[PDB]
RNA sequence: CCGGGCACUCUAACGGGACUGCCCGCGAAAGCGGGAGGAAGGAGGGGACGACGUCUGGUCAGCAUGGCCCUUACGGCCUGGGCGACACACGUGCUACAAUGCCCACUACAAAGCGAUGCCACCCGGCAACGGGGAGCUAAUCGCAAAAAGGUGGGCCCAGUUCGGAUUGGGGUCUGCAACCCGACCCCAUGAAGCCGGAAUCGCUAGUAAUCGCGGAUCAGCCAUGCCGCGGUGAAUACG
């Protein structure tokens, strides 16, 4: 029936829900392409559903918050990986080799004092 | 880069062609993280070459890269009062990136106003073994091979 | 020149704030101000008694004050005269109900401030700086301290050229956060200038 | 053509109007409206009744090329006469609006003199 | 560009509002 | 010339605009925090002093 | 510029002095510390030694200097070039 | 409905847990101790008194928030409510 | 939006969790490379943390301080001007010189902070700045506040440009007692240099660079492109 995961990627939270069907995608009450229109990268969110091929099996009701769409996209790749193994832990095989089940540890590094950016030291002349 | 060799980044294969190398060429296209912009500009030139000489663009792509993948180059070496430029091989890691950087630069210099066409003409002439990017590869190894007398100084 | 203050480095880790009182934006600045002057008024009014700590908590409209000292009888006065003498005189300054309290310095050879103070009065009286330090550090470690260090900078012994003298003993792990390390500073000024005094007393890595 | 100068035919009237000294995007964005003229039409794409409409209109709306330059120099001329601080800056040819005179006044001082 | 008050972007970089940057 | 100056900052002027904020502790004028009234130095001193309730080295 | 919603600011004591000499006719060259005021049309025909920071610089008030501040015509700085 | 604001979380939680039992002692609803997001107020400053702007030092005031609510006021608790134990690093708000 | 529930996220406290823990091999060991699991693997990332001392470094202008120095003055008040000058020279920044662009309109997506004489919703007038009203907010609930780049469509068509906005003329809004020197912002007009920059030279190895925007401190105002942070997108390369 209902299946859930969570998406977190660089300040992006993704609440994913897997209800079996033809592969619907509602992102904040919107179509996938609707909420991601003009987004080149915003196609791989279902690739975990292309790792294990229940693409036309589960209808995806999902919400997302925080960060750009791209970060929102990665959280989607996370949430999709979650309910799958929750649905079928056998899916962990063909996901762990695919790395979908690991969260992106990358985060916007803290900006330091003195440094313009996290590592952008001002140009100095001796 | 003194302790380890700082192994490469495993790029993510693209959505359209599932390639990392395509993703690689995008990165040389990408400016200011504007991968959405650069992504179309490649995929647009995909359509373009798919129109002019309608084939597999990727077939056009790698064929273009093979025509510009360098294999021998010089390296500066100021041994004594003369700086040497030793003819050197190239790793496939650096073969592509040099070739990748070469094509994009030549694509940065064609006259057609939108970049997607400059890429379009560039990859075409690239697979055609023509254009300054191909010339860039030609000139180097020629320049490289022209100084084979410094071969044994290779380090 | 380059090291961190040990107390602030350990606030909320192993060491606790010296005046606990919640405040808002509107009253934090005002209630702080009288809180500062209370530290000063009790300071002179208790330095002779050997002041150790002035903990100032703020209940509703009355300052929960706690003074740590080695001479409680010297603090309270003639059977509690001076305490009232200050408990009133203090509230005159703060204006609110100045709730004053005294607390003895159990093993005053561990009070980094008092250990600093005592070294000051010695060097305040021309005593041997290099000697007083060791004698200072000695009984400190002799008093059960798990590590102690004392440093002094300035015109050591009236010399027109400054210098930093210091003696230590026992483990003094300044970097260990959970190393309970009482800091003590003593401003010992002479006829020929001022001498800085710092007391480091490691007690236990609680 | 128009009040002082001609508009580039291959360019749309929008930038063409602004080419008039004394006319920016604002008046360019407006005179077409008060004259009801479509801006998209190129200068070569302009009918006579439109232009004479716009010409007489804009020429009767604001002093643009010569008359405008009169007061401009006039305003600075009258400034220099009273001897105001502002007039001092002009008569010295230095940054009039409180700019940092020490550096970055090349726009008012031109080439460098080391 | 970003230094143009008349440009909306200029007021953006300027962080203000004018005729060319409504609110 | 600071005490009368830091005293002058205490009295009220002919116009509210002259009312500026000095350190309550060191009388300093620059880098003075409205929330504390202390200079950036007096803050740091009292900060490590532990007399500042809640205040502490912010190290995220 | 000063908001026209707000009145045209003029130092009243200096303004009042001007209105005073108006009744007493053009005379009594007015030294002023009041650089900040704007000239008023009454002020025309008068003269003032406007204070420049160290000195009261004499300024004759014409109609060409009505809508300006007083201090404008008193240059507070003396520049003569370099060398 | 009661708010709790302090600089410690322990004293809050010490205060909060005590109060949470208090209305629990004689009433309900004892709305659970809800940790509101802790309003932090950074304070950055140069370490040195003179220049060397670069070397800084960050300070903070984590005014930690906690809260509990009472659905039924339960005036027998209300006297218990006003009969409160407020440590010196806690402030309290009233509602229901 | 509500009732309704705490599922979920989140909020904020306590814990667990990564310890070469485990398997292979090397190694006397230390450890080392491979693998397994694992969210995290070999220092998981980033912080705070700066030894003896060095630089007779900096600071007497934060403070305190020995000493020397002035007391109808070098002290204190007021007024104004200066610290903003300006032939010049250097450092550090911002904006650019364009089509991977610029402009317009619509449409999204954050974080982190701030706010009772402050955020000011919303409304009206006003080209706008802003002004007149005016609720909520007393703070996860009111607001600041729109994120911007991004996406859609439109225009521009290589142009010193619909690039560029410097300067300057004028007309205004706001703060302020007062914006001349000496504020910012709005509007009109003006439309400078600048076609990617010699010698040389800087930073950066990952969510980094680069780019886009957001908040706060001081502050009435702001001369803030600074500073401290916050987030969006998001790289290339490392032979050695
Ligand atoms: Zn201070």
């Amino acid at each position: 029936e209902q299946y859930y995961g969570t998406g977190r990627r660089k300040e992006a939270v993704a609440r994913v829900f897997l209800r079996p069907g033809n592969g619907k995608v509602t992102v904040n009450g919107q179509d996938f392409n609707e909420y991601f229109q003009g987004l080149v990268r915003a196609v791989a969110a279902l690739e975990p559903l292309r790792a294990v091929d229940a693409l036309g099996h589960f209808d995806a009701y999902i919400t997302v918050r925080g960060g750009g769409k791209s970060g929102q996209i990665d959280a989607i790749k996370l949430g999709i990986a979650r309910a799958l193994v929750q649905y079928n832990p056998d899916y962990r095989a063909k996901l762990k080799p695919l790395g979908f089940l690991t969260r992106d540890a990358r985060v916007v590094e803290r900006k330091k004092y003195g440094k313009h950016k996290a590592r952008r030291a001002p140009q100095y002349s001796k | 880069a003194r302790r380890r060799r700082a192994e490469v980044r495993q790029l993510q294969p693209d959505l359209v062609y599932g390639d990392v190398l395509v993703t690689a060429f995008i990165n040389k296209i990408m400016r200011d993280g504007k991968k959405n912009l650069a992504a179309r500009i490649f995929y647009d030139a995909c359509k373009i070459i798919q129109e002019k000489t309608g084939q597999e663009p990727l077939k056009v792509f790698k064929q273009a890269v093979e025509n510009v993948k360098p294999r021998m180059e010089v390296r500066s070496r100021r041994v004594g009062g003369a700086n040497y430029q030793v003819p050197m091989e190239v790793s496939p890691r650096r073969q592509q990136s040099l070739a990748l950087r070469w094509l994009v630069q030549a694509a940065n210099q064609r006259p057609e106003r939108r970049a997607a066409v400059r890429i379009a003409h560039e990859l075409m002439d690239a697979a055609e073994g023509k254009g300054g990017a191909v010339k860039k590869k030609e000139d180097v190894e020629r320049m490289a091979e022209a100084n084979r007398a410094y071969a044994h100084y290779r380090w | 020149g380059n090291k961190i203050h040990p107390i602030g480095f350990r606030l909320g880790i192993t060491r606790d704030w010296e005046s606990r009182w919640y405040a808002g934006k509107k009253q934090y600045r005002h209630l702080l101000l009288e809180d500062q002057r209370i530290r000063g008024l009790l300071e002179k009014e208790l330095y002779s008694a050997g002041l150790a700590r002035v903990d100032i908590e703020r209940a509703a409209d009355n300052v929960a004050v706690t003074v740590h000292v080695a001479k409680p009888g010297v603090v309270i006065g003639r059977g509690g005269e001076r305490i009232r003498v200050l408990r009133e005189e203090l509230a005159k300054l703060t204006g609110k109900n100045v709730a004053l309290n005294v607390q003895e310095v159990q093993n005053p050879n561990l009070s980094a401030p008092l250990v600093a103070q005592r070294v000051a009065e010695q060097i305040e009286r021309r005593f041997a700086v290099r000697r007083a330090i060791k004698q200072a550090v000695q009984r400190v470690m002799e008093s059960g301290a798990k590590g102690a260090k004392v440093i002094v900078s300035g015109r050591i012994g009236g010399a027109e050229q400054a210098r930093t003298e210091w003696a230590a003993q026992g483990r003094v792990p300044l970097h260990t956060l959970r190393a309970n390390i009482d800091y003590g500073f003593a401003l010992a000024r002479t006829t020929y200038g001022v001498l800085g005094v710092k007391a480091y007393i490691f007690l236990g890595e609680v | 053509r128009i009040a002082g100068v001609e508009i580039p035919r291959n360019k749309r009237v929008d930038v063409a109007l602004t080419y008039i000294y004394g006319i920016g995007k604002a008046r360019a964005k407006e005179a077409l409206e008060k004259t009801g003229i479509n801006p998209a039409t190129r200068v070569k794409d302009l009918t006579e009744a439109e232009v004479v409409r716009l010409r007489e209109y804009v020429e009767n709306t604001w002093k643009l090329e010569g008359e405008l330059r009169a007061e401009v120099a006039a305003n600075i001329k009258r400034l220099m006469d009273i001897g105001c601080y502002r007039g001092l800056r002009h008569r010295r040819g230095l940054p009039v609006r409180g700019q940092r005179t020490r550096t970055n006044a090349r726009t008012r001082k031109g080439p460098r003199k080391t | 560009g970003k230094g143009d008050r008349r440009t909306r972007r200029g007021k953006i970089w300027r962080g203000t509002y004018g005729k060319y940057r409504p609110r | 010339a600071r005490k009368a100056l830091i005293e002058k900052a205490k009295r009220t002027p002919k116009f509210k605009v002259r009312a500026y904020t000095r350190c309550v502790r060191c009388g300093r004028a620059r880098s003075v925090y409205r929330f504390f009234g202390l200079c950036r130095i007096c803050l740091r001193e009292l900060a490590h002093k532990g007399q500042l309730p809640g205040v502490r080295k912010a190290s995220w | 510029p000063r908001s026209l919603k707000k009145g045209v600011f003029v130092d009243d004591h200096l303004l009042e002095k001007v209105l005073e000499l108006n009744a007493k006719g053009e005379k009594r060259l007015i030294k002023t510390w009041s650089r900040r005021s704007t000239i008023v049309p009454e002020m025309v025909g008068h003269t003032i030694a406007v204070y420049n920071g160290k000195q009261h610089v004499p300024v004759y008030i014409t109609e060409n200097m009505v809508g300006h501040k007083l201090g404008e015509f008193a240059p507070t700085r003396t520049y003569r070039g370099h060398g | 409905r009661i708010k709790l604001r302090g600089f410690d979380h322990k004293t809050l939680d010490a205060s909060a847990q005590k109060i949470v039992e208090a209305a629990r002692r004689s009433g309900a609803q004892v709305s659970g101790p809800i940790p509101l997001p802790t309003r932090v107020r950074r304070f950055t400053v140069i370490r040195g008194p003179f220049k060397h702007k670069d070397s800084r030092e960050h300070f903070e005031l984590r005014t930690h928030n906690r809260l509990v609510d009472i659905i039924n006021p339960n005036r027998k608790t209300i006297e218990q409510l006003m009969t409160l134990d407020l440590p010196t690093g806690v402030e309290i708000e009233i509602k229901t």
